């Protein structure tokens, strides 16, 4: 996270960081959206351009900072993930190897539904990223920074990325008085909003591309939650 | 998950977070 600031302890108890296993590194954020299941985006696991075609063999979950540490027992893809233009349906679904104990620093988010996406994803509206992430394109405390929603034309004026309803964008423009993005370390990581309606938190997207980290005129581009939800119940079952 | 998106240590302790108004204030312009 780029001009952000420590996060509170116990502030983000649904952060995951996604962990290369050997050599250990920090490759990605990630959400616990139930006991058993993990949220990512796709290309934390699968990308070409980069050789990165990461299995379950290669791959480790970090819970809780009272800390978990697991291993994953499915990585599911979603099947329209698009690579080769624009990361189009940037998601994917990891499967703990056991359910988890739940605690102070350790519980899941919420994701939306049809009536919260349409309350909370309104240009102006503030959301909120968390990451473990690099501080300037290696922080030893939790990271928070809140940006608002961009609208949809300013979104797509500001690159030559096709982009689709499946992602939103959202980060300070040019002079608004602040500023803030993800990094490297951050992406897959959770974009949440706080719902007025019942205090709760949801996850509204995915921290999916830049061009860069915190550029003037660019905005962080997120997988949009809520649109991908029909493959996240197909895949979750229960 | 019927308790998701409480956080043990602030909502269920009816403590807010140091930066919550922030996206309060957004949400009314
Ligand atoms: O609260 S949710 O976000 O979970 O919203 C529920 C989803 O309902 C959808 C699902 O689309 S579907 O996959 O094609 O079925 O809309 C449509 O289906 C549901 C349920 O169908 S079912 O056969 O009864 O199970 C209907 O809602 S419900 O009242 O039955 O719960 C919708 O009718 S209605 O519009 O609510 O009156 C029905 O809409 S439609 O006739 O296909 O237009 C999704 O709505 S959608 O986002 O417009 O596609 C909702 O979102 S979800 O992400 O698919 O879960
Ligand atoms: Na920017």
């Amino acid at each position: 996270i780029v001009e952000g600031q420590d996060a509170e302890v116990g502030l983000s108890p649904w952060q995951v960081m996604l962990f290369r296993k050997s050599p250990q590194e920090l490759l990605c954020g990630a959400s616990l959206i139930s006991d058993r299941w993990v949220l990512t985006a796709a290309h934390c696991l699968l990308y070409p351009p980069w050789d990165k075609n990461f299995t379950v063999d290669d791959l480790l979950v970090r819970i809780g900072k009272v800390e978990k540490i697991s291993m994953l027992d499915k990585i599911y893809i979603h099947p329209r993930y698009n690579w080769k233009e624009n990361l189009d349906r940037d998601i994917a679904l990891l499967k703990l190897k056991r359910p988890i104990e739940l605690s102070d620093y350790i519980h899941p988010v919420c994701l939306p539904d049809k009536q919260t996406a349409a309350k909370l994803l309104h240009a102006g509206f503030k959301g909120r990223v968390t990451g473990w992430g690099n501080r300037r394109e290696q922080p030893s405390v939790l990271q928070v920074v809140n940006l608002p929603l961009v609208e949809r034309p300013v979104c797509k004026a500001s690159t030559r990325i096709r982009i689709t309803d499946n992602m939103f964008c959202a980060g300070y423009k040019p002079g608004e008085g602040k500023r803030g993005d993800a990094c490297e370390g951050d992406s897959g990581g959770p974009f949440v909003m706080k719902s007025p309606y019942n205090n709760r938190w949801y996850q509204m997207g995915i921290v999916s591309w830049g061009e860069g980290c915190d550029r003037d005129g660019k905005y962080g581009f997120y997988t949009h939650v809520f649109r991908l939800k029909k493959w996240i119940q197909k895949v979750i079952d229960r | 998950e019927a308790d998701c998106g409480l956080r043990p240590l602030f909502e269920k302790k009816q403590v807010q977070d140091q930066t919550e108004k922030e996206l309060f204030e957004s949400y009314i312009e």
